[PDB]
């Protein structure tokens, strides 16, 4: 329960701008879409605005807004990312793909007028000129993953741990460590959550008519982890 | 590897794909300027997948009959998401006799 969860009964329009620099190579996301977490659903167009992106599309599907998610009734007390709204929250991720390079994150996720904005600086370093994602090895598609949080009353947000999961051309599979801060921006209060994890599943597809170098993301949140109705068992 | 051949209509993004083929045989000169003309049935698809045990969709493979400059020719077009762009010209040879 918190205020800024009535901002999110409806449709909203979402804004994705991302800068990134991995190992010296400069490039530009835009994306734009909806979201309804009333069923924890995320629908986005991703374009590149440099040319061809220099990683794989799946590489950066984490960092591309959780506020978006599903969270049951019996669950709402726990939902730190929308009682952040409007002003919403930094969320920093550091990304570690095991036996390559290394994402370092840092975003912002607010409201802009009626629009959800999530505004990424991306870094990127120490990665293998045909490793996996230089090398571009990646399958184009996507698994579904958990998302573990905890509160981290320390910061008045929360962290986050979890690994993706990346198939790889030759069947192997590429995993990539992600651990995640996420603090208010404002000084409002906030919902500070038990243990609990996020359930994401993923589709990715391509626009037919599309000719710059893109993703089309379709995404369904829900919160779980925390039983329902516990205490009636001992009355 | 792959699955197998289907039919597929003829409407305006197969039209489409034949413009690609003739747009990229031009820029490799072999059979000089061609001017497209149209996409004749049969058309023809199938699905390629990523060739490991977990086979998800990679893209797709088109076989084509191609009129350009009123020769007829076949031309072979593959769709691979995985890197952009994602449409290559595979084969463009004629002139073929009508099928």
């Amino acid at each position: 329960g918190s205020k800024g969860e009535e901002l999110f009964t409806g449709v909203v329009p979402i804004l994705v701008e991302l800068d990134g620099d991995v190992n010296g190579h400069k490039f530009s996301v835009s994306g734009e879409g909806e979201g309804d977490a009333t069923y924890g659903k995320l629908t986005l167009k991703f374009i590149c605005t440099t040319g061809k992106l220099p990683v794989p599309w799946p590489t950066l599907v984490t960092t591309f807004v959780q506020c978006f998610s599903r969270y049951p009734d019996h669950m709402k007390r726990h939902d730190f990312f929308k009682s952040a709204m409007p002003e919403g929250y930094v969320q920093e991720r550091t990304i570690s793909f095991k036996d390559d390079g290394n994402y370092k994150t840092r975003a912002e996720v607010k409201f802009e007028g009626d629009t959800l904005v999530n505004r990424i600086e991306l870094k990127g370093i120490d990665f293998k000129e045909d490793g996996n994602i230089l090398g571009h090895k990646l399958e184009y598609n996507y698994n579904s993953h958990n998302v573990y949080i905890t509160a981290d009353k320390q910061k008045n947000g929360i962290k986050a741990n979890f690994k993706i999961r990346h198939n790889i051309e030759d069947g192997s599979v590429q995993l990539a460590d992600h651990y995640q801060q996420n603090t208010p921006i404002g000084d409002g209060p906030v919902l500070l959550p038990d243990n609990h994890y996020l359930s994401t599943q993923s589709k990715l597809s391509k626009d037919p008519n599309e000719k710059r170098d893109h993703m089309v993301l379709l995404e369904f949140v829900t919160a779980a982890g925390i039983t329902h109705g516990m205490d009636e068992l001992y009355k | 590897g792959s699955g197998e051949w289907e039919i597929i209509d003829i409407g305006p993004f197969t039209q489409n794909l034949g413009k690609f083929a003739v747009d990229e045989e031009n820029k490799i000169g072999q059979y000089g300027r061609l001017t497209f003309n149209k996409v004749i049935r049969p058309s023809m698809k199938k699905t390629i997948y990523y060739a490991n045990s977990r086979g998800m969709i990679k893209g797709y493979e088109y076989q084509l009959y191609v009129y350009a400059s009123d020769k007829l020719f076949r031309a072979d077009i593959s769709e691979d998401y995985q890197h952009y762009p994602h449409r290559k010209l595979l084969r463009f040879n004629g002139p073929v006799p009508p099928p």
